[PDB]
């Protein structure tokens, strides 16, 4: 992975040694080049994973997440450079440095072979993320959002640290390849119940599981755009990726320990989907949409079937691009009217025709129109949960109806109807904004032509 | 050029990273041509099966 | 103080500590504490004010009481073993008395009350010595007598200090009191692991000293003793706020920073001994410290507090304080995690 | 050797350099009292260093190239505005007074540092000891609020206690009707708007509080407008003083080493002039202070520590 | 109250530069910023990256498996063998308990 | 006794001067040099190159010996462990290993 | 002569610069010789 | 990389990790025995040194 770690590190001297007026041009260009080289991780085999060294390996799960991570960095620089224009040069470079350091931690997190190494990098991503929200967030409540984000994570991740160290004492290793062969079944006992909870709760809080999700709508409403993009696109998936790995060593206890969390997710997705119908803040609505989509991923991971694991992987990639798009679309309205209230600016299709097309395409992927990878992932999960229990189709089906209602409600309210009379500063869409939208949707829709590369190891 | 010398930092980081990844392989050759699946005889001019 | 006298008094503080660390005889250990306590009082008093006199007196009474209890343990040990060798004690009552005496000297809860008051009442440089160098001599005795220490007593002292230190710091706006309660909590980690692996005690002590020295040095560079005063740093030395932010996050135990290392290794050693409830309770309780470290970062670096007009006059003059070793200390305080296996040098 | 404990240990002790001519002299009086001319004559005749009264731009004169900086870098304090609009809602009146006290505190530190490092005495025009007469006058005319006075006394309490008082206080006693006569003659348009009541309050503070206080600890010499023209007689009075009071008699090399360590560190001198007391007159919002600070760093020779500015011709930076 | 700067007015980039791409105020920097994004984003990563994915050599051995399955089905049916057996592993290699 | 590197440590190979850990120690020394420039408001990258060089050299010099002790202490740990295992064969019996054909594991269906 | 007062670091402290560079040079020679003597002692003790 | 290189590189990784895991388990077992029995170089707490003892004839005989 050094071929990706080192050029990612080199982005920092590049940004600090650039001409004052070329920091965005240089950092954007070269992080796109890094993104290009990340397609070499597609050398995946039918049986064995791509095992680079003692520290890092890649397989069909981490590879799509790695490519999404490295693609998002140039998109985040594009999205941020406008609202940061007044910021002084040194603080602009510090912002870019936090984004670069976040990518470095993420690519190491997704390829770490040893689980304790994964833990440290999994935890390291908090620091830059918290700095981005609290330092460059706009409103007073970013400080509270920083605290809720920090302490929800640590409340769960500290027990995970104890469990992981305990496993290494008992098994002798935390290398994931070793655990694949030395895994022993988890017997029933109260000690093992709490070992299971310690191994899972940290990832649940990040997903987030319904009931532990209240930190996420806060974080989004306060974060700058780049913070929201990385939060929705990648940082939520640290939980899913972690769960997909650690469930290896929790069998067969997961058979019954998953029940409370399947109930929370199955009922949670309908609650959060219903909540979206009444949200008044556009960022908050998109945030609640994420909780509903990720509730599907939790269920898929917990029932552990080949179809559910393939659907979970596709959903994680598909949601990453869609939710990042939706935040970017909402932000482009914010940069004009400086309010997140959904009902403030209406009938924008009359004033911004092409931006309304991006709004339509994003909404259609959010409601999972076939054959988008959003639908492929959701469908594979629905198929597998039907076998788990036929009654789940009723809950899955109801959520599909509610998802369409709130996705189109968001499109109708902001883009259709009559424009607001007094809002007279809706200037035409910039080339930057249009390019940013298309750099989300185009790879998303292109993936429909070759979905296998985002279906994960079980493919 | 003093204008465009910063543009080699990341490309050279990739070349250095690529090179160090190959160096890493030289330390993991304990089973080169020794696995039951792929073990074979060397070709007349072959020194090693892979590097 | 005359500069030569100040040097000789500083060297006597160090010499008293060194005597404790090189002695094999219990009397010499006691002498080292006596000499060390005699030499430290003048630097608590050096600014001559009622607050510094109260702190010096409160400090004297605590340390003198602890030294009397220590000499009792030594004499009881002599009665029941006929020897003075510094090692395990040979009588459980002697062990409790020495453990309690050393807990009092370290300011561990529930013998902690003097630490916030004495630190508040003395200059920053004196507080720096009080909360770092002065921990060396008592910890080095605990390093040698730990086989005979009552496990329940030491772990109770540790748990109380982590709770008291964590809760006490939540209510503080004075930087010296924040450091005092932070010190109390960190002592608890050091003694909790001592029965299992004293090496990890040394690791925690060394790293704690490094981060504590960094913070005190950064406070001294700007002459800041209160939260609100520290909140003016952004409008004077912006680099300092970034260093303070990084160091505080390290003292919070956040990966990938150096301060994660001692908590990480202590949890490992305790789990190897099938201690699971205690390390988990300690780690969760240490979130209290992270909270009031984070509060300082909000008011120092991550937000810009209101300034004063006279601050503009400060823009025209450079920092002239020594800030000795600060660039090295801050880098060690934050960037040492990749070198964690180096802890074996302490074995 | 830059001064410090090492220099002190090696024999750089104040009592060596200081003679019976190593005296700090301050000249005080009301506005237009002629103290400026008397101060220069005293300094010339006794061979002392003269410090012109510290104004709004005193600190600029001691740093950089020595030239005054734009007004936004002093907070937009304006003595002219004070006369035009002493009751302005923008708080200019006290912001000026707080700034002027800090300027005088800095100058007093410079004067003591000169005295302790060279042994040559100094002559000052007003000081941090007499600065309060203007604040009392301001308060009594209703130009500043009571909370401004409380803030002023806090800053003075924790700053003036560190320094020694002048050896000699020279007061020039010009009555208010004469002062107003000299103000109109001077013909400064803004100054003529001064009220005799403001001038009478300045005199009341001087004679009610200042002179009685300094008499306990200094040598206080008083002259009228006529007696102040005879500079030789004033200098004759100074040279015949006994110096039998004050804390300058208690000083010794040890105490003067601590004092010199303080006055040479200007940031330590000004430490308490910015105590976090959020008085509206002196509080600056974060956005403004941030913007002004970035502008200051862009001024010539101000980005880096003195001697490290390539834009003003500093050399050998890679070996410094 | 205090001395604070007023909120600045939001500036429309199109006023000074009607050709603005929305990247930078400097027209020369603005155009270059547009060019790297469009060239490295669309011409390189998306076009060449899509082409690269389209020609991945038998990703995860799906094509080899189909060829191998055809070979086994041919050989097994020629020799009258079951196409597939319930037992993944040879029973003679397994020692059951009791 | 009270020795940083006892004489028996000389039988071990020295750390290479290109050790990745030693390079990181050197990088930490470089970072300290820049932070020194920053806190004193000098040009961060150019100011005092003589000082920047000694920061790197000092870190590397001390780092080299600390790495040497680190490796020696782990060699001693392995030496002690293996000797103790030889001295007490009864506590470390050579395990009787069965194949998975003979070992019975319960099957837990995921249905 | 831009500065009204002479800066404390107007010109380099040549003695300090000589000490600094001399210390760096000495430390490298000592380290290099130490490494060589370590490599030879290692080879002797192990017979290589 | 060809599949053979990755396959055999994987084996080299597995061998190193498996050997480390066994050593980790043995160390925990060795430490447990040394601490309980005191017969090893670890957990060797000092006892008084017998070279401090004076063996010469004393002022009185019975000792
Ligand atoms: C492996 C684990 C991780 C790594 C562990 C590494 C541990 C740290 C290693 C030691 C690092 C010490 C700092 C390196 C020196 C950098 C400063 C420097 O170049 O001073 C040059 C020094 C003066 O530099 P300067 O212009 O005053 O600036 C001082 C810095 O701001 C700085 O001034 P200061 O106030 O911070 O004081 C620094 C120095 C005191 O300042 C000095 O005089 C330099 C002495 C550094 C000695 C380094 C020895 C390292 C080898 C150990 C054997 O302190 C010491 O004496 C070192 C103990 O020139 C010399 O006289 C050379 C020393 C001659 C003997
Ligand atoms: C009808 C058009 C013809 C056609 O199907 O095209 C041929 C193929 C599909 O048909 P095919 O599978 O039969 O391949 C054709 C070539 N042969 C015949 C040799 C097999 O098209 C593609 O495969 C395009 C796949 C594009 C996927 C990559 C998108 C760009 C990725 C950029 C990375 C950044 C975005 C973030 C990614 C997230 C993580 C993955
Ligand atoms: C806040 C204040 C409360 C602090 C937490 C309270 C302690 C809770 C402890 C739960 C019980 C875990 C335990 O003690 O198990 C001990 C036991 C060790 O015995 P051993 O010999 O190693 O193996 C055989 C098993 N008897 O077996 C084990 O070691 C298995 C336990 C593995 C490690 C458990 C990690 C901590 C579990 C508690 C947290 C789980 C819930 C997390 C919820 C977070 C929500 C955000
Ligand atoms: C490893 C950590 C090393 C820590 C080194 C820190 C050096 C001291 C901090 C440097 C800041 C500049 C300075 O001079 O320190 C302040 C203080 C001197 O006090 P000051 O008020 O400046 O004036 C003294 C005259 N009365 O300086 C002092 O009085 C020294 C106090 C610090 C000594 C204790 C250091 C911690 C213990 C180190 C052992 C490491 C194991
Ligand atoms: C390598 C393996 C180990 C990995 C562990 C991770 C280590 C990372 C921590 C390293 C130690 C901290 C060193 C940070 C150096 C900071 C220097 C810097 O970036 O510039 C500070 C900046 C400069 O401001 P100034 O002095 O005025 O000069 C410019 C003139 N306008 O001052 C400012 O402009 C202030 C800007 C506002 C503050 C924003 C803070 C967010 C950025 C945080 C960066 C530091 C990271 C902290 C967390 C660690
Ligand atoms: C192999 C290469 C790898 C490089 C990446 C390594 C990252 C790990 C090391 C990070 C640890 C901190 C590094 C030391 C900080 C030195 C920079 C600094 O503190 O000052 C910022 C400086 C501001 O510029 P200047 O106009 O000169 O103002 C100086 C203010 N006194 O900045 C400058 O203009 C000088 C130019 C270099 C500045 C680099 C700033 C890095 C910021 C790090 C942020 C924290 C890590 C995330
Ligand atoms: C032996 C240990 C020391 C190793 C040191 C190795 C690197 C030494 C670099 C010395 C030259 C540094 O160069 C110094 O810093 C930067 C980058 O050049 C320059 O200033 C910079 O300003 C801005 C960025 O802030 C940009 O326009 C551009 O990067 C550059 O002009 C200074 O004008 C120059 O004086
Ligand atoms: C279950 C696993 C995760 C559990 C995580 C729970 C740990 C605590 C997380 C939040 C910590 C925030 O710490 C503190 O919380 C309170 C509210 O809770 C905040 O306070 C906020 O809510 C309170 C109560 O309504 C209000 O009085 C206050 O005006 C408001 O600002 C504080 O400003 C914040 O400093
Ligand atoms: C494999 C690595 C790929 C990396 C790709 C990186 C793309 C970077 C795009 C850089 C954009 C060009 O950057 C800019 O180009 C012109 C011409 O060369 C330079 O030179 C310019 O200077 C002045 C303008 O003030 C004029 O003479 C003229 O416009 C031009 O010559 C600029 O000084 C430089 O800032
Ligand atoms: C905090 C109080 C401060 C004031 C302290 C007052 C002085 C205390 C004097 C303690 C000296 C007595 O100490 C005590 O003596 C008795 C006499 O055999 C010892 O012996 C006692 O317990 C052990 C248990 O195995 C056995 O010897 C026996 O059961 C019993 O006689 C105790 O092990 C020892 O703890
Ligand atoms: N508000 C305020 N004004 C001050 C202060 N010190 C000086 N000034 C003003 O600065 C101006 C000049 O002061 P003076 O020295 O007394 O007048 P001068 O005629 O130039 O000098 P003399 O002839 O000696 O009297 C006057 O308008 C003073 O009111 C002060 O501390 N506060
Ligand atoms: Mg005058």
């Amino acid at each position: 992975m050094l071929k990706y770690i080192i050029p990612t590190i080199m982005l920092m001297p590049l940004t600090w040694l650039s001409k004052n007026n070329m920091i965005w041009v240089n950092s954007t260009a070269h992080s796109l080049l890094i993104s290009f080289t990340s397609l070499l991780l597609m050398n995946q085999f039918g049986d064995n994973s791509l095992n680079f060294s003692l520290l890092f390996f890649s397989d069909s799960l981490s590879t799509p997440l790695l490519i999404l991570t490295m693609w998002l960095l140039p998109l985040m620089l594009m999205a941020s450079q406008h609202h940061l224009s007044k910021e002084n040069l040194t603080r602009k470079k510090l912002f870019i440095t936090m984004l670069i350091s976040l990518q470095l931690f993420l690519i190491m997190t997704f390829t770490a072979m040893e689980l304790i190494l994964f833990y440290i990098l999994f935890e390291a991503t908090l620091v830059p993320t918290l700095i981005i929200i609290t330092r460059w967030g706009n409103q007073t409540e970013r400080l509270n959002a920083g605290l809720y984000f920090l302490f929800y994570t640590l409340a769960g991740s500290l027990p995970l640290l104890v469990a992981l160290i305990y496993i290494q004492n008992t098994v002798g290793s935390l290398n994931f390849l070793m655990l694949q062969y030395w895994v022993q079944p988890v017997h029933n006992s109260w000690s093992n119940v709490f070992m299971w909870l310690a191994c899972m709760m940290a990832f649940m809080v990040k997903m987030p599981l319904y009931g532990l999700h209240l930190w996420l709508p806060k974080a989004h409403v306060e974060a700058p755009i780049a913070g929201s993009m990385v939060l929705a696109a990648v940082l939520l998936k640290l939980g899913g990726y972690g769960m997909l790995r650690i469930t290896l060593i929790l069998n067969p206890m997961t058979d019954f320990m998953a029940y409370p969390f399947i109930m929370l997710s199955l009922w949670g997705m309908i609650m959060t989907s219903s909540i979206c119908l009444r949200q008044t803040d556009l960022k908050s609505l998109i945030a609640y949409s994420s909780v509903s989509h990720m509730a599907l991923v939790i269920v898929a991971i917990l029932i552990q079937t080949p179809w559910s694991y393939m659907g979970a992987t596709a959903l994680m990639i598909a949601h990453g691009l869609t939710s990042s798009m939706l935040f970017c679309l909402a932000n482009s309205n914010y940069e004009r009217i400086h309010s997140r209230t959904m009902i403030l600016a209406r009938g924008l299709q009359t004033l911004l025709p092409l931006m309304a097309t991006w709004w339509l395409l994003a909404s259609l992927t959010n409601l999972a129109l076939p054959p988008t990878i959003n639908l492929i992932g959701e469908l594979f999960v629905v198929m597998s949960t039907f076998s788990w229990s036929n009654i789940t189709i009723i809950l899955m089906g109801v959520n599909m109806v509610i998802t369409a209602l709130y996705s189109l409600y968001m499109l109708i309210m902001t883009q259709r109807g009559k424009y607001t009379y007094h809002i007279n500063n809706i200037s035409p869409s910039f080339t930057r904004e249009n390019a940013l939208m298309s750099l989300h949707i185009l790879p998303l829709l292109l993936l429909t032509l070759n979905p296998k590369i985002i279906l994960g190891p079980l493919y | 050029v003093r204008d465009h010398w910063v543009h080699v930092l990341v490309p050279m980081g990739f070349v250095f990273g690529y090179y160090l990844d190959r160096k890493n392989d030289e330390k993991l050759t304990a089973f080169r041509n020794k696995s039951l699946l792929y073990k074979r005889e060397l070709k007349p001019n072959e020194e090693v099966t892979w590097k | 103080m005359n500069p030569i006298i100040f040097i000789i008094i500083l060297l006597t503080i160090m010499l008293g500590t060194i005597i404790v660390m090189i002695s094999s005889h219990w009397l010499l250990v006691w002498i080292g504490f006596e000499m060390n306590m005699l030499a430290i009082i003048p630097i608590m008093m050096k600014n001559h004010n009622p607050r510094a006199t109260e702190a010096s007196t409160k400090y004297f009474l605590t340390q003198s009481t602890a030294s009397m209890l220590l000499m009792m343990a030594v004499i009881i040990n002599l009665m029941f073993s006929g020897q003075w060798t510094v090692m395990k004690l040979f009588n459980p009552m002697a062990s409790m008395l020495m453990t309690m005496a050393l807990a009092m000297k370290l300011g561990m809860a529930p013998f902690h009350f003097w630490v916030p008051e004495v630190t508040q009442g003395i200059p920053l440089s004196s507080g720096l010595i009080l909360l770092t160098w002065q921990k060396l001599a008592p910890m080095s005795v605990l390093y040698q007598i730990f086989p005979s220490i009552n496990l329940n007593l030491i772990l109770t002292l540790s748990v109380l200090s982590i709770l008291i230190g964590g809760w006490g710091g939540l209510n503080q706006t004075q930087l010296r009191k924040i450091m005092a309660y932070s010190s109390i909590a960190h002592m608890g980690w050091m003694t909790a692991v001592l029965p299992y692996n004293p090496t990890m005690t040394l690791l925690n002590l060394i790293i704690y000293i490094i981060m504590t020295s960094t913070m005190f040095t950064m406070f001294m560079a700007n002459s800041t003793t209160t939260t609100l005063s520290l909140s003016h740093t952004w409008n004077k030395t912006p680099i300092m706020t970034v260093l303070i932010l990084a160091t505080l996050l390290s003292m919070g135990g956040l990966p990938p920073l150096s301060g994660f290392m001692p908590k990480w290794m202590i949890i490992q050693e305790m789990t190897k001994n099938n201690s699971i409830i205690l390390p988990t309770f300690m780690a969760i309780t240490a979130l209290l410290n992270l909270y009031f470290y984070m509060r300082l970062t909000y008011s120092t670096t991550l937000t810009m507090f209101p300034s004063t007009n006279n601050m503009k006059m400060k823009w025209q003059f450079p920092l002239m304080k020594k800030m000795t070793f600060l660039p090295t200390m801050v880098v060690l305080s934050t960037m040492m995690l990749p070198l964690t296996p180096m802890l074996s040098v302490l074995e | 050797l830059q001064y410090g404990p090492l220099a002190y240990i090696l024999g750089e002790k104040a009592t060596k350099k200081m003679t019976e001519k190593s005296k700090l002299i301050t000249v005080d009086g009301n506005i237009c009292s002629g103290k400026s001319k008397l101060a220069k004559e005293i300094a010339e005749k006794l061979g002392l260093k003269h410090f012109p009264e510290a104004g709004i731009h005193y600190v600029d004169s001691t740093t950089g190239d020595g030239k005054p900086l734009p007004v936004q870098f002093s907070g937009n304090c304006s003595l002219e505005k004070f006369y035009d609009d002493p009751k302005s809602n923008d708080g200019n009146s006290y912001r000026l007074q707080a700034w002027l006290y800090a300027s005088r505190l800095l100058q007093y530190a410079d004067a003591l540092e000169h005295l302790l490092s060279t042994g040559q005495g100094v002559v000052l025009e007003r000081s941090i000891y007499s600065d309060f007469v203007f604040l009392e006058a301001m308060y009594r005319q209703g130009f500043i609020r009571k909370q401004c006075v409380d803030h002023y006394n806090q800053v003075k309490k924790v700053t003036i206690c560190e320094y020694l008082p002048p050896h000699v206080v020279v007061y020039v006693d010009v009555p208010v009707p004469e002062v107003q006569s000299r103000i109109q003659k001077k013909g400064n348009p803004h100054e003529m708007k001064i009220t005799s009541a403001y001038l009478q309050d300045i005199e009341n503070a001087y004679k009610g509080t200042f002179l009685p206080e300094m008499s306990e600890k200094c040598e206080v010499l008083q002259y009228s407008a006529w007696e102040a023209q005879d500079a030789e007689k004033v200098v004759e009075d100074i040279e015949y003083l006994k110096y039998d009071k004050g804390p300058w008699l208690d000083q010794n090399d040890r105490k003067l080493h601590k004092l010199r360590m303080l006055v040479q560190d200007k940031l330590e001198v000004l430490n308490y002039t910015s105590i976090p007391v959020f008085l509206p007159e002196v509080t600056v919002g974060a956005h403004q202070s941030d913007q002004v600070f970035q502008e200051f760093t862009e001024l010539p020779g101000r980005k880096y520590r003195a001697g490290y500015n390539e834009d003003v011709g500093d050399k050998w930076i890679w070996l410094k | 109250r205090w001395q604070e700067d007023p909120e600045p007015e939001d500036e429309n980039l199109y006023e000074k530069n009607p050709d603005s791409h929305g990247y930078d105020k400097d027209p020369a920097v603005d155009i270059w910023n547009m060019r790297v994004v469009f060239f490295f984003g669309f011409s390189i990563v998306l076009v060449l990256g899509s082409t690269f994915v389209a020609y991945l050599p038998d990703y995860r051995m799906q094509e080899w498996a189909r060829r191998e399955a055809e070979r086994l089905v041919k050989y097994r049916e020629a020799h009258g063998l079951p196409i597939m057996e319930s037992n993944c592993f040879d029973p003679s290699k397994i020692q059951l308990p009791e | 006794t009270f020795q940083f590197l006892p004489d028996e440590a000389r039988s071990l190979p020295p750390p290479k001067l290109t050790d990745p850990r030693l390079a990181f120690v050197g990088f930490l020394g470089y970072c300290s040099g820049l932070i020194d420039n920053a806190i004193r408001r000098r040009p961060v990258l150019l100011a005092g190159l003589h000082r920047q060089l000694l920061y790197i050299t000092s870190f590397v010099f001390v780092g080299y010996y600390l790495l040497k002790r680190q490796d020696y202490m782990y060699a001693v740990r392995d030496h002690d462990m293996f000797s103790y295992i030889k001295s007490h064969p009864e506590d470390f019996p050579e395990k009787d290993k069965k194949t998975y054909g003979e070992v019975f594991e319960e099957f837990h269906p995921v249905r | 002569k831009f500065y009204i007062q002479e800066p404390p670091h107007g010109s380099p402290n040549w003695l300090k610069v000589g000490l600094t560079l001399g210390t760096s040079v000495f430390l490298w020679i000592y380290l290099i010789k130490q490494h060589n003597e370590d490599v030879l002692e290692y080879k002797r003790r192990n017979g290589l | 990389d060809g599949p053979e290189k990755n396959y055999e590189r994987t084996m080299a990784i597995l061998q190193i990790e498996a050997e480390k895991a066994e050593l980790r388990l043995k160390e925990l077992e060795v430490r447990r025995l040394m601490r309980a029995r005191g017969d090893g170089p670890w957990f060797h707490y000092p006892t008084i040194d017998k070279e401090l003892i004076d063996h010469s004839p004393k002022a009185t005989p019975d000792n």
